[PDB]
């Protein structure tokens, strides 16, 4: 929420603090970046739309800043000054390799490591459109999005994080109140992702 | 390193049904 | 009388077919989304097991 | 239910505890907000129609104010001049890369993170309506549904909070009180809506 | 019963209870409460016939007051002037969005959120016929049904209620006692529902 | 908002057969 309400949340629950404050603002924060590190990207995280431009002749291109992992039914798109575009594909670097040396419009890539590679090189500047997934202390947008949605994940880890730290056993507990709460938030994601959806084959 | 972000302007507001 | 034996025969066979013969489902609504169901199209993907 | 009857039944089945009455409230309202986080939601949380003004040359669109989830059986709608207008549909974001660049009336509509987004550029002034569940505050309803509907689903899991933060063995047998609550309300919620309609299989 | 041998009963059964009556009485209304909000509908809460009138070119109609849930073999029936009736039918909004603008007599509605949609709109003003179950503290009869019928649930619970509040053992024995009791109601109200109905396919 | 509650006022009684 505000960022005070969460915190004279998590003095009052476990066990009416009155000092720790300093402790609460510093484990705190750290809760916010691990579960940003763990293996799952709730919605709110989504980024907004990206774009960059690259020179000629360097088919190599780093990774935009904050980067985790691309919108799955989202791919990387071309802008050509005409206003036309498409999208380019997206194979192994292994696939990939056979067009060494074919001139002319980008159209495949590779994650590799840390730099996208365009094996179509263009000869000279062009620009990309591209959108992915970055961390909240890498967004544009004034507020935090995570103590918005999902304080109570925010309020129990750091909670679990600070009662495990003084050797005390409702850590398990708390622990287990954290996981709850995450399968809670997990079922969400797909709640909104598939909300109201029509499929049909072909 | 050129990633710019598009800034969104335009005006949010909505509006609600009288009964 | 034969011919009368033949009238029962006959109409008895009907009749049953008329009652029952028909394509009708069993489900559970409260899983489904009925929206769907109803639905003909040439394919369509009705949602849940 | 009162608001105040509440606190009372708060007390009384806390053990008739008297001077946490602030306590009391802080802790009802942090309460309420939680359960309305959860993943699921109930029957009474559904909005007035509201619409949206959107201007020209213009893709993106705000999501309304304190959003949770769109409605399965309600879309978005335009209403031309006439007062007529045309179910849109949603499709992936990929899906919808093909109109880029094409000119007509709305056609599909995509999540997004925070913004519905229209590819048929609308090139003149447009308006469209939703169904959505909401947040409980955004609702003009003047009180508070959730305080008339499941009482004792709230009752039960503020006590559980600040029994917690008591480190009390019956913490739980609150926890586990609300859940059943919890359960049934999501049987009468089904229950509800089925209620009086007839399928057939076409 | 006569809300007295009730209040002495309880007295009684927990412990030979001597001033506790006020308590007595304000959770035992809570508990009539409660239960009205659980899942499930006793016979003896059907309300009686209800109709009401609407005026011209309003299709939003608000739902009736104490409304629960429908009743499942009946439906809205539409009572025209000249004595002639018909009974309208139901459907999602998704699949009565198409009417939109077509005059004539109503044909159809949906529950949506609070107010009923009636999209064959009329021109005059027009009457209508409704069936629903209520709340007893809503309900036109003298009498509160509950007490009639079923007193032991309501006899149990309440206990239950007032002897969970001291944190007493025998808590979970009495709401086990109360399970039973609603199991039995559950299996009575089957009972008399089919009663004595006579079916053949067609 | 104007649900009205019809009335029911037809006598309400029975009998039962002597043996």
């Amino acid at each position: 929420m505000d960022k005070a309400t969460l915190v004279k949340t998590i003095a009052y629950r476990m066990g009416n603090v009155k000092g720790q404050d300093t402790a609460i603002d510093f484990e705190l924060a750290l809760s916010i970046e691990r579960l940003e590190g763990q293996e799952f990207v709730p919605w709110f995280l989504l980024s907004e739309n990206n774009f960059f431009e690259g020179t000629a002749q360097e088919n190599r291109i780093p990774v935009p800043r904050g980067f985790i992992r691309e919108y799955e039914e989202g791919s990387l798109y071309l802008r050509r000054v005409a206003g036309t575009g498409k999208c380019l594909i997206k194979k192994s670097q292994d696939q990939l390799l056979k067009y060494e040396g074919m001139t002319g419009e980008p159209s495949h890539y590779s994650l590799t490591n840390q730099y996208f590679r365009i094996y179509p090189v263009p000869q000279e500047d062009f620009k990309v459109e591209l959108l992915f997934y970055r961390k909240s202390s890498t967004l544009n947008v004034e507020d935090n999005p995570w103590y918005e949605y999902a304080a109570e994940l925010l309020v129990a880890e750091t909670i679990w994080a600070m009662l495990s730290a003084r050797r005390d056993k409702m850590a398990d507990y708390w622990k287990s109140v954290a996981a709850d709460q995450m399968r809670r938030l997990t079922i969400l994601d797909a709640e909104r992702r598939l909300a109201n959806q029509e499929i049909f084959m072909g | 390193y050129d990633w710019g972000r598009p800034v969104k302007p335009v005006g949010s507001d909505w509006s609600t049904d009288t009964p | 009388p034969m011919n009368d034996i033949l009238t029962w025969l006959f109409d008895s066979h009907m009749y049953n077919k008329r009652q029952i013969m028909n394509n009708q489902f069993i489900g559970d609504p409260s899983a489904l989304v009925v929206k769907d169901v109803e639905s003909k199209e040439p394919g369509k993907f009705i949602r849940l097991r």
